Parts: structure tokens; C-alpha cells; sequence
């Protein structure tokens, strides 16, 4: 449903096309990123943070939040600052 | 969930002042999204400040090299020198940047400003 | 005669710091190609040392050192020197001294090379006791991984288990042959039996396979008293080890691999819900004789492994259909099936699902993945 | 070629035919190689073994019984019999026979009824 | 829920803490007695009738009352005393 809605928003036209609306999409499977954009070098081996949608900021996932445990173990005030 | 952080806080031997910190996934995720609604890109910018990544160079002159030089940065906490007491926060900010290319974002005052 | 004390005294009774040590001998770190080829060298050298086998045993009995031989013993002498320098490097890297004298590799080395040292300091070498060296051979999975011949996780455990089975079998046969050529010491070997290294191996086989032909037997008393315990133990180990080999025989990935293109003839791709009735309905209307042009290859595609009678259906339809394993959302998989020259790509969609919309979204997902991979092929999909 | 259709026919086709083929081809090969004699030993120990005793010896080798009435007197024959032991108790003990235990038994009361008149 | 309630009332803060507040509870799993108190050598090997909660009287369980049949087959205590 999320990929379908994002595709519909990016494809549907107006009175101005429909590629200028900003969308942030929540995702649970990182391999599904390649369907969200059409001009990119698709590769399932590539990690999330090197991908065009994540670099543009029009995507997000809960998998990238595992690093915060190690970061907050090493620095005590990081979680409070965040 | 955000309706169980209170239950966790209710434990008798829990001292979040000491450093027992509980990461709430929903709180941080939805906060990232909501703050990105104010300014686009802040979500990915904040998410890339914690993955302990090293600097990688790309010679193709594309956006990969610039964004990778961006992600190479990280953040830390460290006590600062004693020579900066009577001065002002903007003053130490600009002095630190122009001298050793270090920029602050917050200080402990208890309270974080 | 029978100076077994010299071997016993040398083995049983006896129970520039880092200029070259960490430069070459890297086992645990496994850093340098020097250490890599060093482990390769010790493996190949153990193999060559054990290559003597029955053609050594079939040749005349142990005697004094000769001059001309089929193979020069000085190569084995240098092999012993090589093992001795290995023992020295392990002693200087022993860490815990007591665990160093306890460890199996050190004890088996201290069992094997001091006999060759006895051969060095006296020309009275013994042919026996120098064949149970398969402990070094038990692990060639590391060699296979270093040579990238096999790297999957479904073969490493299988090759480990096969290796240790073979090594234990060979060393049991070797000890049995030693017992046979030994005889009773308290009876001054007057009851010894004469058998070459060949027959002991097949005797171990017919004991393991619970046949026991009985053409030749365990005449020696202590030999029989060892086969009783061997039958007690090896059978139990075997019965314990089948349960984690049966699945590795069975779970082997079938219908994998790439596709070989054949020029001058087109081919279509069918992906989606495929089940016996659906593929039957497709086949019986696609390969009907009255439609003359049927010269296309109906390659299939799915994630789960095929089962039931689909394999037999493909078997009787040998030259007309194929099959492959892997999802359609993977660009590597799509490249493997080689749709870059596909004339079209049909899709079969489930029509019996409880939720019609979920399956239809799945079909949309397949279409966007395929069109992202190749943007000009022709797709004929279903809807609900 | 117009055999009665019960799928017991296809079951016996896919089990008993291959089992019999393997059994007699193994028996024939062992007969030929045993009567051939030792190749590099000038053919001295060529035993006077024929097909019937070869079949019986092969069956004794199979299963589990250990009859020593007849056996392989040559090294090559004994080693290759070890190879048949491995091949048999792997393939025809963990690939084929699970189907034969999955067959089980036939129908219980799958008969018919004949209407005896008057009742 | 019962264990959390007991911990919370013990952890209440007053202007003077909740660790001195009289309280008994009720439990259905006798292996869960250890979580009730923290200044104790909570060991799973000890029997229920010996642990600090029962010893102080700040715990109870229905499973204790299964000895009533054996203690009443030899006497008349339940008829009058209890």
C-alpha cells in the first residue's frame, strides 16, 4: 500500500505535473527501496544509506535505529540530546 | 510503544539521571518524521550522524563523493578547555570553527541548551 | 629385536623474537599468504606422507635403511624436520604450557615424529605405526574455502562430516592392521596373523555395514577385545550422525543454476502462483497440436521449491519446458533467467485467495519490478 | 501397451523394474569380473563362480546376513563389493524405498455388489 | 500486573518513601515471589515458606492452603478454630 500510494502521488497530474509533492514513506523491508524511484542503479547488495531515496530524504526505516544503542552506550548524554 | 515508558520509569531502582536510558523506537521514529516535516532532509541527516562510518572517496565527480564526505562526519561529547569562561557562546562557536574546524550545537547547563 | 622401548621412551615417557613467527606462522589471525600457503603445505605434506599406504605395506617387511628405493626416504626425513619446526613454533606460541602438552595436535605430533627421529639416529626404521595420520587430513573444508571451490553453507558441514568419517575409518583400519601384524607380546608373537593393509579396510567396512562375511576374522585376542568396544562405539556414533546428514542429502537446492540461450528460437517467462491445475490448464492450451507455431521455450520462475508431480510433468515435457528457483523481485535473479531477449512475459495470478486486493497489489509489485529491470518487454498480466 | 490401469502398475514400474534391473546387472558384472581373474597377477585366482551362486552371494551381501559360504577372494572384487555396499545402502535404502513404505496396503472393502434377484 | 503494582507503591515518593508502606499481595506462581523485594538474596532453590516476602508476611499464595486436607484428616481444627 505504501509503494502504491507513493507511486500514485508521484504519477498523478494536476491543472504542473505531480513530481514536486514531497513524500516521506515509512518502510519495513530495506530491499523495497528500488521500487520507490525509477532513475537509480538498482542493487539489493547496496546498503540503505548509500541509496538515492535515503540520500534525498524521501524514505525512512526502523532498521537504521539499531546504531543508537551502541552510540548511547559509548556516550551517556547522546539520547538526552536527541 | 510510548505508553510503556511510564511503566518502565515506575521501577524502583531506575535512575535515568544516572544514565539508565530506554530507547523508544516509535518516539524517535515519529519525532524524526515530524521534524522532517518542518525541514526536509533532517531525518536522513540525523540518521547519518550515528552510523559510525569512515570517509570514502569517489573520483566520479557525481553526488556520491559529496554525500559520502557528508556522511563521514559523526558527533561526540567532550569537555572543552578552561580558557573560555567569561566569553560568550557565539564567540566560542566562531573561534572554535575558525581555529580548529569544530562547531558546537549544545552545552550542559541539569539542562541542555 | 622388538625395540619398542625406543619409540616409547621418545614419545610416551617424555610426556629475532617475532622476526619470522608472526611474519609467517599465522593460523588464528590467518593474515598472510605466507601462512595460507603454509597451511596448504602442511596439508599436502601430510597427504604425501600418507600416500605410502598399501604399496608400502605390500612391499617386504621393515628392515635397515637401504640406498636405492622406489621413493627416497630423505624426502620423508625432510618432512619430519618440517613437522619438528612446526612443533617448535607451536611450543614458542604455546601460550598455556599445560594446555600445550594436553592438546591433541601436539600429542599426535609427539607420537608421530619421534619414531622418525629414531629412524634418524639408528638405521632400524619400522614400517608400521606411520599410517594413522588422518587427524591432519580431517579438515580440508578450509582449503576448499581458501580455493573458493565451494563456499555455500549447505556443503561445509557435509564435507566436514564426510571428512571426519573417512579419517576415523582409515585410522581404525590402520590400528587394526598394526594389531594384526603385532601379535601377543606375552606370547612372543607366536599367535600373530599375517595380513596386508588391504583386508583390514574391507573388514572394517563389513563390520560397519553390519554384514560380517567371516571369511577372515579377528584371530588375535586383543584385536577381538578391541572390535567388541569398536562395535559398541562406532555404531552409536554412526546412528547419531545420520540425523544431520539425511536432510543435507535431501535439502540440496534442486532446479537452480542459470539459463543457456539458444539463438533463432524465442522464449517466454511465466511467474506467479503456479500449481498443478494451473500449469496443466496453461500447457494443454499452449502446446496443442493444431496451433502449428509452438517453438518457444516456456521457462518458469518461482521462489518455493517444486514438489508433487510437477517434476514428473516437466520430465515428460522435457524439450518444451524448464524451471528455475528464485523470486521475481531480485534483479540478479531476473538477469539469471535472461529475460533481456524475452519476446514476452506472462503472469499467472491467484484467484482463490481470501483477500483479492493483496494478491493484486502483489501482481502490481511484480510488474513494477520487471519493468524497472527491462523497460521494453511485453507483459500480459491478470487482475482480480 | 494396454495394461490394466490401477496405478499399482505405475508403482511397480517405478520400483520393481529398476530394482530388478540393478540387481541382475550387478550380478552379471560381478560374475564377469570374478571369472575374469586377476588382471595384473596373470589370472591365477579366477574362481569357478556362475550366475546362480553370484545372485545368492549378492543377496547375502545385501540385507544384513553374513554367510561365509561364498565370498570375494580377490582384492579388486572385494573393494568393488564395498562400493556396491555403499551404493546400495545409500540409494536403495534412502531414495527409492520410502515410496514402498508410503504405498502401505490396498483398499479395504473396495469391492462391488451383485443384485441377487428376489430380495 | 500485581508485581508491577507492588513495585510502584514501594517506589512512590512522598514529601518519606514508599518502601516503608505496609502491603500484602496475592500470587498464583510461587516462583514469582523473588521479584517482590530487592534487598534480599533471591534464590530459586529455597522453598516458598522460607523466602523473605512470606517470612515478613508481605506475600501470600493459594498453593500454601493445599496442606489443609492432610492437616484436617487427623483432627477437628477447621470445624471450629479457623
Amino acid at each position: 500500500e505504501c509503494i502504491l500510494a507513493s507511486l500514485n502521488i508521484k504519477s498523478m497530474q494536476f491543472d504542473t505535473t505531480g513530481v514536486n509533492i514531497p513524500i516521506i514513506t515509512e518502510l519495513v523491508n530495506d530491499t523495497n527501496v528500488q521500487f520507490l524511484d525509477q532513475d537509480d542503479d538498482d542493487d539489493p547488495d547496496t546498503e540503505l544509506y548509500l541509496t538515492q531515496p535515503f540520500a534525498c530524504g524521501t524514505a525512512f526505516a526502523v532498521s537504521v535505529l539499531d546504531s543508537l544503542m551502541s552510540a548511547t552506550y559509548f556516550n551517556d548524554n547522546i539520547l538526552t540530546l536527541i | 510503544q510510548y505508553h510503556n515508558k511510564a511503566h518502565l520509569l515506575n521501577i524502583p531502582s531506575w535512575n535515568w539521571k544516572e544514565g539508565d536510558d530506554a530507547i523508544c523506537l516509535a518516539e524517535l521514529k515519529l519525532g524524526f518524521i515530524a521534524q522532517s516535516c518542518l525541514a526536509q532532509g533532517l531525518s536522513t541527516m540525523l540518521a547519518n550522524l550515528f552510523s559510525m562510518r569512515s570517509f570514502i572517496k569517489i573520483e566520479e565527480d557525481t553526488w556520491q563523493k559529496y554525500y559520502l564526505e557528508g556522511v563521514s562526519n559523526e558527533m561526540y561529547t567532550e569537555y572543552l578547555s578552561s580558557a573560555f569562561v567569561g566569553l560568550s557562546f557565539p564567540t566560542v562557536c566562531e573561534l572554535c570553527f575558525v581555529k580548529l574546524k569544530l562547531l558546537m550545537i549544545a552545552i550542559e547547563y541539569s539542562r541542555i541548551l | 629385536q622388538r625395540m619398542w622401548w625406543a619409540f616409547l621412551a621418545s614419545s610416551m615417557v617424555t610426556f629475532w623474537m617475532t622476526s619470522v613467527k608472526d611474519w609467517a606462522g599465522v593460523m588464528i589471525s590467518a593474515q598472510t599468504l605466507t601462512g595460507r600457503v603454509l597451511v596448504v603445505l602442511v596439508f599436502a605434506l601430510s597427504i604425501g606422507a600418507l600416500v605410502i599406504y598399501f604399496i608400502d605395506s605390500s612391499n617386504p617387511i621393515e628392515s635397515c635403511q637401504n640406498f636405492y628405493k622406489d621413493f627416497t626416504l630423505q624426502i620423508d626425513m625432510a618432512f619430519n624436520v618440517f613437522f619438528l619446526l612446526y612443533f617448535g613454533l607451536r611450543f614458542i606460541a604455546a601460550n598455556d604450557k599445560l594446555w600445550f602438552w594436553l592438546e591433541v595436535n601436539s600429542v599426535v605430533d609427539f607420537f608421530t615424529v619421534p619414531p622418525v627421529f629414531v629412524s634418524v639416529y639408528l638405521n632400524r626404521s619400522w614400517l608400521g605405526l606411520r599410517f594413522l595420520r588422518a587427524l591432519r587430513l580431517i579438515q580440508f573444508s578450509e582449503i576448499l574455502q581458501f580455493l573458493n571451490i565451494l563456499k555455500t553453507s549447505n556443503s561445509i558441514k557435509l564435507v566436514n562430516l564426510l571428512s571426519i568419517f573417512i579419517s576415523t575409518w582409515l585410522t581404525a583400519a590402520g590400528f587394526i592392521h598394526l594389531v594384526e601384524n603385532s601379535g601377543d607380546p606375552w606370547e612372543n608373537f607366536q599367535n600373530n596373523q599375517a595380513l596386508t593393509y588391504w583386508e583390514c579396510v574391507y573388514l572394517l567396512m563389513v563390520t560397519m555395514s553390519t554384514v560380517g562375511y567371516g571369511d577372515v576374522y579377528a584371530k588375535t585376542t586383543l584385536g577381538r577385545l578391541f572390535m567388541v568396544f569398536f562395535i559398541l562405539g562406532g555404531l552409536a556414533m554412526f546412528a547419531s550422525y545420520v540425523p544431520e546428514i539425511i536432510e543435507l542429502i535431501g535439502n540440496r537446492k534442486k532446479y537452480g543454476g542459470s539459463y543457456s540461450a539458444v539463438s533463432g528460437r524465442k522464449h517466454i517467462v511465466v511467474c506467479g502462483h503456479i500449481t498443478l491445475e494451473s500449469v496443466s490448464n496453461f500447457l494443454k492450451d499452449f502446446l496443442h497440436k493444431d496451433r502449428d507455431d509452438v517453438n518457444v521455450e516456456i521457462v518458469f520462475l518461482h521462489n518455493i521449491s517444486p514438489n508433487l508431480e510437477l517434476e514428473a510433468l516437466f520430465k515428460r515435457h522435457f524439450t518444451q519446458v524448464e524451471f528455475y528457483q528464485g523470486s521475481v523481485l531480485n534483479p540478479h535473479d531476473l538477469a539469471r533467467v535472461k529475460i533481456e531477449s524475452a519476446d514476452a512475459c506472462l503472469i499467472l495470478a491467484n484467484k482463490y485467495c481470501a483477500d483479492p486486493d493483496a494478491e493484486d497489489a502483489s501482481n502490481i509489485m511484480r510488474v513494477i519490478s520487471i519493468k524497472n529491470y527491462h523497460p521494453k518487454i511485453r507483459i500480459i498480466t491478470q487482475m482480480l
